[PDB]
């Protein structure tokens, strides 16, 4: 048994309500296996994402494919949700007569994979040099009583309703909104408010590494 | 859809009317019809017609979950997923008979007759109408592990229902409309499907691609949706009460528990 | 592997940190953390002076009671790691330690300091002792500037002030006020049990659990005069009240007297966690209690045969009503949870269930079912069935009463319809009995007599929905009096082998809650057609006597009749008419004739040793032979009550005889056994010791007379109390067919009559249905259904109706008990009670007005229990009341004053509305 949210506002891992968990990244993790590739740790989450770039079939478009491996229903769901997002988002009209194959491997998961999955893919594609409209970043919020908790580990998804959002750049428009368990209508908007800020931070963190890796050479 | 007919529908929405007369926030008049057997419901939405049939049989539970029964849906044209179970609409823990060894497996086979959109939405009314109109055999489970149960000898019992979730599907253009027809549906650029119950909780929301949508436009949708969901809940409830009355002409004279 | 982040946010929490208020961040609601612990804490002698206290985990587990005490721990720090270790050993105690923090105020204050999350305090065998130590150093260093010092109370440098609990308490100003701190035996095999049975060394029985100690039970056995006791968790061996059980006697070294302590599941072993698919913490409160009960057990005279349960032959398990233990549930977590359910029956243990909706169901009255109770689990395991609604809900309460007593409340089967008359409310008694169309539609009419000239009237309580019984009286030419009891002819309407009959048979008897009536039979019969309504022809079965000046029976006749009641009086309305000398018409004249005759009939029965049930308050603790539901507030009786009663009684007697004489095999009858003189032991011992009196048991007359002798010159009412108390000792009457017993066993003991049956109330009772059909046969009106000659079927009817009656009364008395509870709460009312029981840790009070018991518990009777005196010979409890300072003696039979208020239990997080002493 645990205390999900102390009255001193401290959670199981010692975070507060509006605090992300640790988020570190790498790009170009597989220079030969892929055209782009990313490795990403988000809390205890751990994902390799690989885009085997525009290759040889719509003549108007490129075709996109997300393949996600864990180490059946839930999987195909996760997949087809991510193909949908990144179909809108990638400029498939710049790469006609072509396939982009996104192959993911989830090494470890501990709450909010979907959000984690999104950030990984986004990183892999920027690395791929594939063009897209904006940068979608992903995140989960959960509702504890009257208080949103901003980045849910697995013990947190079990004890409260969760919302995942994928956010388009520094804007407030959502590419993806998945409200996954019950939330009172009169509390949804505030939860979305927190998702959007955390999502923005994730992007901000994402941007740093892309800055960093860019300075080597 | 011809290039013309598409130009005509799309322009009309830029003006801002819909070819069938109804407005952007308007859900097709819902027509619920109950059949002879309990659990047998037929829902009609403009030119969309769906039939659901609730069935029920002893099974067993999963080794994971000894203290709860099973609920399966199966659709077959001739989201829906989360809602029903997610809401605690159907209390699966109340379908446990003997922890670990015996329980109820409930089914809804949903069958689409004619489709003019509203597949997700009509499906969900159908299951919920079905689920609330259905009745279980009566069992005697004295014997600890021995289950007795029939049939006309005893009157069937309802399932206990804790929310009535309803879906409303918004189609978007490049501008949002509720319960698209098929032709409307084919030209849409994006989908968002809000489920709520009359208790005012958002049971589940789903949006993946295409048109990026504002926090406020989600909220705006949830409200437009809720207002509908009342009507449909009050409708489903009245049509049960009217069905139950028709089957029990003489309830009034038959009550045991009479007030002082 | 869990993540772990370290902080600089986390405050001292001392109202005098002046650095921490700049470490600090607003919470979600943009509110700065309120600092809790005081500027000026308790200053002890130095070194120490002004100090905060820092609790070790084992101090909390063993001494949570003393922590809750309002006179000792004022500023306390709970290291997060101690909070955690406590919550894993026992969630209930954790719950209680959080309440203390939460409820921090001017008197007492507790905080949690998250030692494991600060950069400063976190530490990397038992690391956890060093963890806690470092908190104290940090808080010492942190606080020095304000003269505040840390003390660490423990059990098992130094440079940190470190004291045992014993040692900390001794340093206090008011130091010397010190209330200071598994497997069941397998059941036998079949072959073994059977062995033991064949040799007479094992015994079959029905375990009744005692009503104030869920861990004491008894089983009646022929060999033994008093009930054989079964005492404790182990010897009870997972039985439930009701279960058929096999027992073995324990050696006499193990025999025990009836326990002197009260107990329930809610208040025993309260520190346990439920656990599904663990070193126990015993509270000091409990050690101390089971001490005192063992101390009493050492010395008592009058020990009785004790046994132990070796096999469960029949499990009593059904669906049970209960509400969750808030102390086992996390109210803000949507996870699935192992939790405890407290059942509504105080006899039962509590149940483990695992549920996805722990938090949602938390103030619901729910239904559950037991699945198993194996040797290696301290509690049964069950599973959630459904939610009846909220605990205040009232409609959810009615549903629970009915469920708990297995009373069916659903509507009547639609198969019943077809058996009621086609013409429903338009049904009419024929004008001419010899009418030919009528005679074809129903040929039995020829045998029906016409009593429409009889000046018949009825008398019932007011608000009577169904009129079963009616009466007339006419003076005969010769001097004698013709008298008539005319009963609803339900048997004309309710035919055997029909859905309608099957139903009433199944139901057995109508049921009455305070707010609700479960009908045995459709309203169309009971309220309309069968009821002997005024100014309407109505079929009846009539017993007409000719009675002499002395009330003797000169003859009797039985006949299906037509009748038409001239009037419907309530009892009061009847009393009025008779006492109105201006009215002297024939019907009135008969009414007065009834009363005078009735008074004699009762004298007849008193001189045969009938029990005096004149007081209405006594009348409640028995059956009512009219089938009248009890009132909540006991009304005073009038002459007319007895008038109606003695005549129903007479009709019952005369039918009993006739139907026996025609059918010695299978006459439907009611008997009442004389109690064993053992039942009265505790009463005469209470009566001697406290009152210099006693009740005599040679015979029911010897007793009746001895009650008349129990008179307290001090108190008039005492006498009636004694009566009320001697009735609890009486046996239950029971229905039975004549075949199963011999004649001198037919006796009704309390009514003092050779033979008896229920006949005057067929709408509300199925026994009278059967006796009507039987009488019909006895007079040759119509042949008896073969069903009612079939001993096998007639046993199954008897078993049932006795059960349904038992349950009916129990249902109805629980409804009253629940309403009196609300009425005293709602009206904040003060009422007069009498003490009928004294335990070491509570008393039981009767509230005469409502004729209801309740238990006032010891720690609801005093702020300090540990100083109380119990005397088992003197039937005396001595204690210091709350809101007062003087020692108080309470004894059995003491007139007290009582009231109801909402108490919140510190152990049970629940806030019920308990009964208190004014
Ligand atoms: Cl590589």
């Amino acid at each position: 048994r645990l205390e999900i949210y102390s009255p001193e506002g401290l959670r199981l891992d010692g975070r507060r309500w509006n605090e992300l968990r640790r988020f570190e990244s790498s790009i170009n993790t597989h220079p030969h296996a892929a055209d782009g590739s990313s490795y990403m740790e988000q809390g205890n989450n751990k994902i390799i994402t690989l885009v085997k770039g525009p290759k040889e079939m719509d003549t108007s478009k490129a075709l996109l494919n997300v393949s996600v491996n864990i180490n059946e229903r839930r999987v195909l769901e996760i997949q087809t949700s991510l193909v949908r997002m990144f179909e809108k988002n990638v400029m498939l009209n710049i790469y006609p007569r072509t396939v982009i194959d996104i192959e993911i491997h989830v090494l470890e998961q501990d709450g909010g994979i979907m959000g984690s999955l999104i950030n990984g893919i986004t990183l892999a594609l920027i690395d791929a040099g594939i063009s897209m409209f904006d940068y979608i970043s992903g995140i989960s919020v959960g509702l504890y009583d009257t208080t949103p908790l901003l980045d849910t580990n697995s013990l947190e998804e079990n004890a409260m309703s969760t919302v995942t959002l994928g956010v388009v750049g520094k804007s407030e428009k959502l590419s993806l909104l998945l409200v996954e368990d019950k939330i009172p209508l009169d509390r949804l908007e505030n939860v979305l408010a927190i998702g959007i800020a955390g999502a923005h931070r994730v992007r901000d963190l994402m941007d740093e590494e892309l800055r960093k890796h860019a300075q080597k050479r | 859809i011809s290039a013309s007919e598409s130009k005509f529908i799309l322009e009309a929405l830029r003006q801002n009317y819909r070819l069938d007369g109804r407005s952007f926030d308007q859900f097709r008049d819902v027509e619920i019809t109950f059949g002879k057997e309990f659990g047998d419901v037929s829902v009609k939405m403009g030119n969309t017609k769906v039939h659901c049939r609730i069935s029920c049989q002893i099974a067993q539970p999963y080794e994971d979950r000894p203290f709860e029964g099973l609920f399966v849906i199966s659709t077959e044209i001739s989201i829906i997923e989360k809602s029903v179970r997610r809401s605690g609409a159907l209390d699966v823990e109340g379908l446990c008979i003997v922890a670990g060894s015996k329980c109820w497996a409930v089914r809804a086979d949903v069958h689409f007759l004619d489709c003019d959109g509203g597949f997700i939405d009509a499906s969900c009314i159908a299951v919920m109408a079905g689920l609330m109109h259905f009745k279980k055999p009566d069992i005697t489970v004295h014997g600890e592990q021995i289950i007795v149960h029939p049939v006309n000898e005893r009157e069937p019992v309802p399932l206990g229902i804790l929310h009535i979730p309803i879906c409303v599907t918004f189609s978007f253009f490049n501008i949002s409309i509720i319960d698209a027809t098929l032709k409307e549906e084919l030209l849409r650029d994006g989908v968002l499907t809000v489920t709520l119950n009359k208790n005012r909780e958002v049971v589940q929301v789903s949006k993946a691609g295409g048109l990026p949508m504002d926090a406020l436009t989600l909220m705006k949708c949830c409200h437009e949706a809720y207002s509908i969901i009342e009507k449909i809940t009050d409708q489903i409830l009245q049509l049960l009460k009217e069905d139950s009355e028709k089957r029990n002409k003489y309830a009034a004279m038959l009550t045991s528990e009479n007030a002082r | 592997v869990r993540e772990h982040y370290l902080r600089s946010d986390i405050p001292c929490l001392s109202r005098s940190c002046t650095k921490c208020p700049q470490i600090v961040v607003p919470d979600a609601q943009n509110e700065l953390p309120k600092f809790i612990l005081s500027d000026s804490p308790l200053e002890l002698s130095a070194p120490i002076g002004k100090h905060y206290v820092v609790l070790d985990t084992n101090v909390v587990l063993q001494a949570i009671d003393l922590l809750e005490n309002p006179n000792c721990f004022f500023d306390v720090i709970v290291p997060q790691i101690v909070l955690d270790e406590v919550r894993n050993k026992s969630y209930p105690v954790y719950t209680r330690l959080r309440t203390l923090c939460r409820d921090s105020d001017d008197h007492k204050r507790f905080i949690v300091f998250h030692n494991e999350f600060s950069e400063h305090t976190f530490v990397e065998n038992d690391r956890n002792d060093r963890a806690i130590r470092k908190t104290c150093q940090w808080y010492s260093e942190h606080l020095k500037p304000y003269d505040i010092n840390v003390v660490l109370v423990t059990n098992d440098e130094s440079n940190i002030i470190t004291k045992s609990l014993v040692q900390y308490i001794e340093l206090l100003p008011n130091a010397d006020d010190i209330r200071d701190s598994f497997t069941f035996p397998e059941y036998y095999s079949t072959a073994r049990v059977m062995g033991g049975l064949k040799n007479g060394v094992l015994y079959q029985g029905n375990i009744q659990i005692s009503e104030y100690n869920f861990l004491e039970g008894s089983v009646s056995l022929p060999r033994f005069s008093k009930p054989v006791l079964i005492v404790g968790q182990k010897n009870l061996n997972r039985a439930f009240n009701g279960d058929q059980v096999i027992v073995e006697l324990l050696p006499q070294s193990e025999w025990k007297a009836p326990s002197s302590i009260v107990l329930d599941s809610e208040h025993f072993d309260v520190n346990d966690n439920p656990d599904i698919e663990n070193t126990t913490v015993i509270s000091d409160k409990q050690r101390r209690l089971l001490a005192k009960d063992a101390m009493i057990a050492q010395r008592s005279k009058k020990i009785q045969p004790t046994a132990k349960v070796v096999y469960i032959q029949r499990r009593s398990w059904r669906q049970y009503v209960g509400q969750l233990a808030p102390s086992s549930v996390d109210p803000q977590s949507s996870s699935t949870q192992n939790v405890f359910v407290i059942l509504m029956d105080k006899c039962l243990p509590k149940v483990r269930i695992r549920t996805r909706r722990a938090a949602e169901l938390l103030d619901k009255r729910i239904v559950i079912s037991i699945d198993s109770w194996p040797t290696t689990h301290k509690y049964p395991l069950g599973h959630f069935v459904r939610d009846l609604g909220t605990i205040e809900s009232a409609q959810a309460e009615t549903e629970a009463l009915l469920l708990e007593h297995d009373v069916e409340y659903r509507p009547f089967s639609k198969k019943v319809l077809e058996c009621l008359p086609a013409e429903g409310h338009d049904w009419k008694a024929p004008t001419k009995l010899d009418d030919p169309e009528a005679v074809s539609k129903d040929p039995l009419l020829t045998k029906r007599k016409d009593l429409r000239d009889k000046l018949i009237c009825s008398i019932d309580p007011p608000g009577c929905v169904d009129i079963n019984d009616a009466l007339h009286a006419k003076k005969l030419p010769n001097g004698n009096w013709e008298v008539g009891v005319h009963i609803a002819d339900v048997t004309h309407f309710v035919k055997p082998g029909t859905a309608l009959d099957a139903e009433g048979a199944a139901r057995g008897t109508s049921v009455y809650l305070v707010d609700k009536r479960i009908d045995m039979l459709p309203m169309l019969l009971g309220t309309d057609l069968c009821s002997l309504k005024p100014y309407v022809d109505r079929f009846a079965f009539s017993v007409i006597w000719e009675l002499d000046d002395s009330a003797n029976i000169v003859n009797v006749n039985f006949m299906k009749s037509v009748i038409r009641s001239r009037e419907a009086f309530s009892y009061e309305q009847a009393q009025l008419r008779i006492d109105d000398k201006t009215q002297n018409d024939e019907l009135t004249m008969g009414m007065r004739a009834l009363l005078k005759l009735s008074v004699k009939l009762k004298q007849k029965r008193l001189e045969a040793g009938a029990l005096n049930l004149a007081s209405p308050e006594v009348k409640v603790h028995m059956d009512s032979e009219t089938s009248d539901p009890n009132e909540v507030e006991i009304k005073k009786l009038l002459a007319t009550n007895s008038l109606v009663e003695e005549f129903m009684l007479l009709a019952n007697i005369s039918v009993a005889r006739k139907i026996y004489d025609a059918f010695p095999q299978t006459a439907m009858l009611r008997r009442h056994a004389a109690p064993p003189s053992t039942n009265f032991e505790i009463l005469n011992e209470m009566l001697n010791t406290r009152k210099n009196m006693s009740i005599s048991l040679e015979s029911s007359k010897a007793l009746a007379d001895s009650l008349d002798r129990c008179v307290d010159p001090e108190d008039p009412y005492f006498n009636t109390l004694v009566r009320i108390m001697s009735t609890r000792c009486m046996m239950a009457a029971q229905y039975f067919y004549s075949g199963a017993y011999s004649y001198p066993d037919f006796r009704h003991y309390g009514l003092a009559v050779d033979i008896y049956t229920h006949f005057t109330s067929p709408i509300r009772r199925y026994c009278d249905v059967v006796a009507h059909r039987q009488l019909a046969g006895a007079i040759g009106y119509e042949p008896l259904s073969l069903t009612h000659r079939d001993k096998n079927k007639m046993d199954m009817i008897c078993r049932n109706i006795n059960r349904k009656h038992r349950n009916a009364q129990f249902a109805g008395r629980a409804s009253i008990e629940y309403y009196v509870g609300q009425v005293m709460r709602n009206n904040e009312s003060t009422e007069t009670g009498y003490v009928i029981k004294v335990f070491n840790n509570g008393i039981v009070v009767l509230v005469p007005k409502f004729g209801v018991e309740g238990l006032i518990r010891l720690d609801n009777l005093t702020e300090d229990p540990n100083s109380a005196a119990f005397d088992e010979v003197e039937y005396k409890l001595t204690f210091v009341p709350t809101n007062s300072d003087k020692p108080r003696d309470v004894y059995v039979f003491d007139k007290v004053e009582v009231q109801v208020r909402s108490v919140m239990d510190p152990i049970t997080s629940k806030r019920k509305a308990e009964l208190l002493l004014k």
